[PDB]
């Protein structure tokens, strides 16, 4: 029914500064979250390495079937909540 | 001790405790002396029509600055992201 | 005591009064039934002569 | 009416013995009157022609609607808290074993109070209630041509809306009827007290046990702010703000939390009707759980392990209902309905002598 | 109401219409009672929740630590559906 | 199977209980959302009016709904003319019906936005996680033609194109234009439009919350002085003490 | 743990027994003074020991709260309703409905029903 | 309540020697009860945001919905001719002297009956009806801003609608209640014989009273199915079957026919207020017609000549309400408003004495 659940500021973790968002060599902005890609993935490697085995399960099997969908979800979802802890701290 | 069994026993911590009845003591007298002093019983209380007039004309005025004083802190807590606080640039 | 339990009855009655003001404020004409009763019409760019209709 | 209430409210004496679970019923009148008179304003601004609209409309056009909208909304959740509370306290204090009429009066208020409930929320036009209606209406699929009388058509629409509103605008009257009925029994039939005999410890009601209660319910309020206005828990799914389309199925047609063990009990039993009965079968039983006694003792204070496990057997059947249909919930939540049926029997059997 | 002996009322005087539920609760003394008090005004009226402040909550955890074991048994049965349902559909799905 | 992933709980500032909506943010996020989301989605509840003196300046707001052409109707001779918007009109939808809306995205109906920060679960972090979910298709999964792999959409495939891309659109405000900054200011303005009262449900309820307080205090008070006299009688059978 | 119980009150098992059991109360109506005097005694004790959050010192809980101190009286008070309900309640009655007070199907109580009001 | 009823229906004394007079009251319980079923049923298939068009399709799409339509606007009529007929009676046996409680609660009854009927018109969405409120809201337009609190915008539209439908929802259901004081105040003080005094020739209800009490209202039943079924008598205006149109003024802006005493009043009366301020005094000074008496009389079962002009005046201005406002007839309208308050004047004066 409603947007968000309401919780003390103490609770809720916000930015206390701003970090601009660094610039490319054209000139163009880079996108902050791109940056948190790479240092994510780290700190998920264990779902990480989960997924690069299924991959080469699937690798081999000579039929067509086989996917690493549910493998992917799970190092996305812990991708994710790492870029949320950090994420808006570049943003205005 | 004995917690936790049909043997279970106050502590002599809180058998101790419970010896300290107090009696005699009155450390928050002054309070109600200096309260006393503000004569709101003679003046207020005691009648049952100023009684009234206490509780209605206390909530008018009281409801006001208590919204007051929060409407204060609220603008204060959020300064520079309320509308009021970011005068809009027109585009050119 | 007398103070408290004024207190009581003086934070109830502030509670009360609110739920009852708000209660009737409700009853009053819709943020946008206000908006539409009223309407401001721009005289600018008539010409002498020209009939416009408003709704 | 005057005398009445001096007799009922003014020189009414109570056991001072008695806890502050003495006071849920209390803030369950108060609450009720709240959920009455916000359902009555709030009807000032909308009717049934398109629920969703309206709903849009009440809390952004309306002055304060938004209060009379979420009040309406999450005084119900606050409702059903303390009714099913109440149910737990009766239960630990086996309240209902010389106060039977007491439980027969407010088992009425309970079985008007789950069909108040389920038809408030198809008020709303949402896809949730939408597809709810839909699933719950077709258990009644085998009395036949039953469903096309209540619904009025042979899909759910607006027909269904506005007859199902009349009953939810005038059902609640009749309950407060009935509060009547049980407060008058209540005090006739003279309240169980924390000790299982009677004593003469009683004072009177307005002057003691009515600011005790005031107590309570304000502490309560404090909390009911504070979900009114910031929604420190979920107490409403979000899938009830997306618009009805009768062609694509909501992610999961699941009710509110305060129908989740009754529809656990529908989802794990394999056959519709095994299901629809073994509802029936909780909200009976429990009417009968005294009757074939034949010690005099009425079962109270002791450990109460049985009941600690039937509460329990509640809370973890909601939880079996928020997940996804998966097998192993199935067989898990099988066991824990077995389980309840031996709780049950042991509550029922009268005991053997060595 | 009470028991028929308790409610019968030693005076004559006629049961006021306001207290119908007052003497319906009436209980026959026996031996006699010395009950003795002091007004609200003259006392201090938070100091007993203080005293009475430990054992309340001792003697409270005592009686509800009887449904620790109850509560540990459901408990184990909660972690071990947990991972059966994972486990389950990590072998329907999953390659 | 498992329910779609949960989206991140993100730090927005109107979460703590005393924090409001950020005004800046939710300019930034009309932008964004007229810019790039109104190609397809359409917000029927939402209506210029709801802006005025709350999100922009009145003239402001005329300039932008007068930007749209609206069919309006009848005219004296019952013809049907359009005219430019004004602030009592919805916002533009792209589409007249949800047939023509669907035949544009490959049957997929883009759905309304109005109420979609709390349609889903996970509130507004639906919205932020889901625009900034869109990632490459995993290992096995191949996807034809108009559909997206995105973590937090129901199935993992979704038919809406990535929307937001570095240097869409240029802030009037200088914020730097990243995808991750246009999804934080739309789904700011997104929760705005689905509950615009909510400034004033949280003014009041500060308000409210904070004298419940003071009440509790004086009926404990009370409670406790009544409740002295029965709490500390002495009845006696054999015995006499004063 | 019902000895603790009991011992913690004060009060003795056949105090326990609530009073709303009409073979109770009717074992009540004949129990002697004596008996009678030190029932009401520990049960007032226990009331007030309960609703206060206290316990009996432990210097007086050092005794057997199992005594069966009522049985003679429940067994005589027994006997007399089984008399009662054999020699006069062996049918079910006909009665003049909802008249002096009563419902007429059984209850001796006036206005002790909510349809006898 | 059982033992209620039998002290109020079966063993309840009333005098042997009361004319069919004593009946009237019988029937409006009856037809009350049956105005709230029906109207309840058929809140059941109509939507309040076009109840022109929801009128016709009661009457052409629900089977056997033309009888619900029918009866609850010929009910109305019925409900309003017997309360008129019950105080006419009332009058002529001055009922009133010393059942001065029993008069004052009827009146209580006659004012919501009143506010009602009226907002149960606009429900029906048609021409005569939203002209009506529309002329009729626009008398408090002295009191600054309440007309828009009531009406909930600058003009009558359905915001109007769904707040007044709440109204006439729950009205009804107090009015009820209202009914209960009524009969308490009669069954307490006893009512009134065709002879003044008081005589020891009471028969109990359910045997006699009630029996007799049956066959009126049979009587009436059949005079009212064949008005239901074949409109033998116009008691609803035609006007009220074209669609609103705010331009177009209709032909004659007219209350249904038990509103058109007080219609006739506002259209007289040459300043809108003093109006109004003659309609208050209608139904205000009819309440203490015996408090300045002084002697130890009744006033009852003489000729009672000032009460045939009393009820006359009643019927002639309501024929001049439905007249056109021809000068003519607002002259000679005038001249019977000055007649009744002499009439009342008469009431209300004691005498002196030779
Ligand atoms: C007689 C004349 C009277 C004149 C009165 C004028 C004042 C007045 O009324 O103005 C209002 C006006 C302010 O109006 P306002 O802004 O609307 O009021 C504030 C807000 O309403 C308040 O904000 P809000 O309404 O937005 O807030 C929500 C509200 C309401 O909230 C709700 O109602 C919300 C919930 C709604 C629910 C809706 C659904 C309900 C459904 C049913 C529920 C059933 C239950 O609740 C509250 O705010 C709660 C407040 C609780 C009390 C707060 C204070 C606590 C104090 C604690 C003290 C104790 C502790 C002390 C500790 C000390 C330690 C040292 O008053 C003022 O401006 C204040 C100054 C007034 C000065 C008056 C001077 C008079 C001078 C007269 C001169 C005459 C001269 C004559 C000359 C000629 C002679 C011939
Ligand atoms: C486990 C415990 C299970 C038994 C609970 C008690 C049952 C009982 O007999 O109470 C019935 C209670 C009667 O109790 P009673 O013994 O007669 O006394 C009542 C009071 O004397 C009435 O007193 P009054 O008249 O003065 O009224 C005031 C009363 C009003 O409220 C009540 O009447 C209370 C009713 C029972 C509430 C039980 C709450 C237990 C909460 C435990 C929380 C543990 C958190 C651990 C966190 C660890 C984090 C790492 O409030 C209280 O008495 C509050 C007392 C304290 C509550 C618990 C506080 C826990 C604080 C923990 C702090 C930990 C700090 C760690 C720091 C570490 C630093 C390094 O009423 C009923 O019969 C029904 C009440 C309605 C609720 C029934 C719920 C039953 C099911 C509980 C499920 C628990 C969760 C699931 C567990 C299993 C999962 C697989
Ligand atoms: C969609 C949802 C729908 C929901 C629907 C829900 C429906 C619920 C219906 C509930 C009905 C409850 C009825 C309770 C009656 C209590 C009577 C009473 O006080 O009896 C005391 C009475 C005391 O016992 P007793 O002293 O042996 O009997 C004394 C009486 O003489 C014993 O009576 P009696 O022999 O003198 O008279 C027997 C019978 C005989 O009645 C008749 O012969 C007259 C029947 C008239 C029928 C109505 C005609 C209406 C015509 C309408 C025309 C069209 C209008 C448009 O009359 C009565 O029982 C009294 C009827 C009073 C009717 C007043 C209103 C009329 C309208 O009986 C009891 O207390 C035991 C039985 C209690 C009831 C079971
Ligand atoms: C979800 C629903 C909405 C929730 C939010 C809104 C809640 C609104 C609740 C309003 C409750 C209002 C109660 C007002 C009571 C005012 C009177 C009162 O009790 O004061 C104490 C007083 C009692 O004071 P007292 O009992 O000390 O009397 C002493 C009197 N003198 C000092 C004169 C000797 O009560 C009254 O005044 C009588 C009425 C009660
Ligand atoms: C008990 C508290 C219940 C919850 C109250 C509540 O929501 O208070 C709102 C708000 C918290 O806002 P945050 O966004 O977390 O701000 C953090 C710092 N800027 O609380 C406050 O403003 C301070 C705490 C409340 C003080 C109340 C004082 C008045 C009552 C006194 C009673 C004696
Ligand atoms: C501007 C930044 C936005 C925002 C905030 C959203 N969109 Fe789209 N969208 C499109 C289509 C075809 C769909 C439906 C696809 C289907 O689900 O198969 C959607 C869906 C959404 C949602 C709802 C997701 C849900 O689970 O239903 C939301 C919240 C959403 N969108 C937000 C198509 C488009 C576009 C077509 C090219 C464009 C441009 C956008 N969307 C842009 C936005
Ligand atoms: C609409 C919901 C109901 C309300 C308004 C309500 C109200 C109350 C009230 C005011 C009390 C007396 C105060 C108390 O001791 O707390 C009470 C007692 C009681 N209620 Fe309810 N009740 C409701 C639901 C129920 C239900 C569903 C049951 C049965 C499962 C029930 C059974 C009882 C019993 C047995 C008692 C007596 C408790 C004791 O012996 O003192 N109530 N109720
Ligand atoms: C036992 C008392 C009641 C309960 C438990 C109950 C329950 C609820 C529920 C759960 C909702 C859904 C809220 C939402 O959409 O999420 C609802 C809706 C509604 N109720 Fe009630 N209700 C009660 C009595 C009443 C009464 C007496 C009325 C007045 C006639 C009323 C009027 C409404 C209306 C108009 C709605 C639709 C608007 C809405 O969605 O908020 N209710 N009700
Ligand atoms: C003192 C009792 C009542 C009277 C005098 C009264 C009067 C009337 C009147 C005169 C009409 C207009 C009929 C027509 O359009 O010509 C009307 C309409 C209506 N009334 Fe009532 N009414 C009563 C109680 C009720 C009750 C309790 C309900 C149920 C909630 C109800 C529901 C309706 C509805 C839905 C309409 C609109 C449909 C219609 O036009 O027939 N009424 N009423
Ligand atoms: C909703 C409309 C009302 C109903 C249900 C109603 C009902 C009744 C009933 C059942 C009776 C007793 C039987 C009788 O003698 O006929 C009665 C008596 C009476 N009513 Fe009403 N009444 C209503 C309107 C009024 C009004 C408007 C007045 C006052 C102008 C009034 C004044 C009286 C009086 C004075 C009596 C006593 C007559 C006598 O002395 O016996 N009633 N009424
Ligand atoms: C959508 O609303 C509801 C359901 O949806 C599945 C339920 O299961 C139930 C439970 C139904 C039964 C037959 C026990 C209710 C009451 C409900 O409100």
């Amino acid at each position: 029914a409603r947007a968000y659940c309401g919780r003390f500021a103490f609770m809720l973790d916000y930015p206390k500064s701003y970090h601009p968002p660094r610039k490319n060599e054209d000139g163009d902005y880079v996108d902050p979250r791109t940056d948190m890609l790479p240092k994510c993935a780290a700190e998920c490697s264990e779902w990480l390495t989960e997924y690069n085995a299924c991959v080469q399960r699937i690798k081999m099997r000579t039929d067509g079937r086989g996917n690493c969908q549910g493998q992917y979800e799970e190092f996305a979802m812990c991708q994710d909540h790492c870029i949320a802890h950090e994420l808006f701290h570049y943003l205005k | 001790s004995g917690f936790g069994t049909s043997y279970a026993h106050d502590p002599k911590w809180i058998e101790d405790w419970m010896a300290r009845k107090r009696v005699g003591v009155d450390r928050m007298d002054w309070f109600f002396r200096a309260f006393n002093r503000l004569r709101l019983y003679e003046l207020f209380f005691k009648s049952t029509p100023r009684f009234y007039a206490f509780m209605v004309i206390g909530g008018l005025l009281g409801s006001y600055y208590w919204s007051r004083f929060w409407e204060q802190y609220w603008i204060r807590v959020n300064k520079g992201r309320l509308y009021k606080d970011v005068p809009y640039v027109y585009p050119p | 005591h007398y103070f408290a339990t004024g207190m009581f009855g003086l934070i109830g009655l502030a509670f009360l009064r609110g739920t009852v003001v708000k209660v009737v404020h409700g009853l009053w004409p819709a943020r946008d039934a206000i908006a539409a009763g009223v309407i401001e019409v721009d005289l600018r760019g008539i010409q002498p002569g020209q009939n416009f209709v408003v709704k | 009416f005057i005398l009445i209430i001096k007799d009922n409210i003014i020189l009414y004496n109570i056991n001072d013995s008695i806890n502050y679970l003495w006071n849920i019923g209390y803030i369950i009148m108060v609450v009720m009157i709240v959920q009455v008179i916000t359902g009555i304003i709030i009807n000032l601004y909308m009717n049934i022609n398109n629920g969703y609209k309206g709903i849009i409309y009440i809390i952004k056009e309306i002055y304060y609607g938004y209060i009379l909208r979420y009040i309406h909304n999450n005084n119900s959740t606050l409702i059903y808290v303390v009714v099913y509370l109440h149910i737990i306290r009766n239960l630990y204090y086996k309240t209902y074993y010389y106060n039977i009429l007491i439980w027969y009066s407010g088992m009425i208020m309970l079985y008007q109070l789950i069909i108040i409930g389920f038809i408030g929320y198809i008020l709303g036009w949402g896809q949730l209630s939408y597809w709810g209606i839909t699933v719950i209406i077709n258990l009644i699929s085998g009395i036949p041509y039953l469903i096309l009388l209540i619904s009025g058509n042979y899909y759910i629409t607006i027909v269904t809306i506005k007859r199902l509103y009349i009953v939810h605008f005038i059902l609640p009257i009749i309950l407060i009827y009935v509060e009547i009925i049980h407060v008058y029994y209540i005090h006739y039939l003279i309240n169980n007290n924390i000790v299982e005999y009677n004593v003469n410890n009683k004072i009177i009601f307005n002057n003691y046990i009515l600011v005790k209660d005031n107590n309570g319910i304000i502490f309560i309020l404090n909390i009911f702010i504070l979900e009114l206005n910031n929604n420190i828990f979920i107490i409403a799914d979000n899938d009830n703000l997306i618009e009805i389309n009768i062609l694509v199925t909501p992610i999961h047609i699941i009710p509110e939390w305060y129908y989740l063990y009754w529809y656990s009990i529908l989802k794990l039993l394999p056959n519709k009707y095994s299901g629809l009965y073994i509802v029936v079968n909780s909200i009976s039983i429990i009417n009968i759980l005294s009757e074939y006694k034949i010690v005099i003792s009425e079962y109270k204070n002791y450990k109460n392990i049985i009941w600690y496990n039937q509460i329990i057997q509640y809370i973890s059947m909601i939880y079996i209902g928020i997940q996804l249909p998966i097998i192993e919930y199935i067989n898990y939540g099988r066991y824990i309905i077995i389980f309840n049926i031996l709780l049950l029997i042991m509550y029922l059997y009268p005991k053997k002598k060595k | 109401p009470n028991t028929k002996r308790d409610i019968r009322r030693l005076g004559s005087y006629p049961v006021p219409p306001e207290s119908k539920n007052f003497w319906r609760g009436r209980f026959q003394v026996p031996g006699g009672q010395i009950q003795q008090g002091v007004s609200p005004m003259q006392q201090k009226i938070f100091f007993q929740w203080w005293w009475n402040l430990p054992t309340r909550y001792f003697w409270r955890f005592t009686k509800w630590s009887d449904f620790l074991i109850p509560s540990l048994m459901w408990y184990t049965g909660f972690l071990m559906c947990k991972n059966d349902v994972e486990e389950g559909t990590r072998s329907r799905y999953w390659y | 199977e498992k329910d779609p992933p949960s989206p991140p709980d993100w730090p927005f500032w109107f979460k703590a209980f005393s924090h409001c909506h950020d005004i800046p943010s939710c300019r930034r996020g009309y932008e964004v959302y007229r810019q790039v989301c109104a190609t397809c989605h359409a917000a029927r509840f939402v209506c210029f009016r709801h802006m005025v003196n709350t999100i922009y300046p009145e003239n402001r707001v005329k300039q932008l709904a007068a930007s749209f052409d609206y069919e309006d109707g009848p005219n004296d001779r019952g013809e049907m003319f359009t005219r430019p918007g004004n602030l009592l009109d919805p916002f533009p939808s792209p589409y007249p019906n949800e047939e023509a809306a669907r035949f544009a995205n490959q049957g997929a109906s883009p759905p309304d936005l109005s109420q979609q920060a709390a349609a889903h679960h996970g509130g507004c972090d639906y919205i932020m996680s889901l625009l900034t979910g869109y990632r490459d298709p995993p290992a096995g999964v191949s996807l034809r033609s108009g559909l997206y792999y995105n973590t937090y959409f129901p199935g993992g495939a979704i038919s809406m194109p990535p929307p937001l891309n570095d240097g869409a659109i240029e802030y009037e405000d200088g914020t730097p234009a990243v995808a991750s900054q246009m999804a934080k200011d739309v789904s700011q303005f997104l929760t705005w439009a689905q509950d615009p009262q909510h400034d004033e449900r949280k003014l009041i309820g500060l308000k409210m919350s904070t004298a419940a307080l003071v009440w509790l205090f004086s009926i404990s008070v009370w409670n406790r002085h009544v409740w002295t006299m029965i709490k500390t009688r002495r009845i006696d059978f054999t015995k006499t003490v004063y | 743990a019902l000895v603790a119980r009991y011992r913690g009150m004060g009060i003795m098992a056949d105090d326990a027994m609530n009073d709303k059991d009409m073979i109770v109360e009717r074992a009540l109506d004949i129990i002697p003074e004596d008996i009678r005097i030190q029932r009401y005694r520990r049960m007032m004790r226990g009331a007030v020991l309960a609703g206060r959050k206290l316990h009996l010192p432990l210097e007086l809980q050092n005794y057997d709260p199992m005594v069966p101190y009522m049985a003679p009286y429940i067994e005589e008070a027994k006997f007399q309703m089984q008399e009662e309900q054999e020699l006069l309640a062996y049918h079910p009655w006909d009665r003049r409905l909802y008249t002096a007070g009563v419902s007429g199907f059984g209850e001796t109580s006036m206005h002790s029903t909510f349809l006898t009001m």
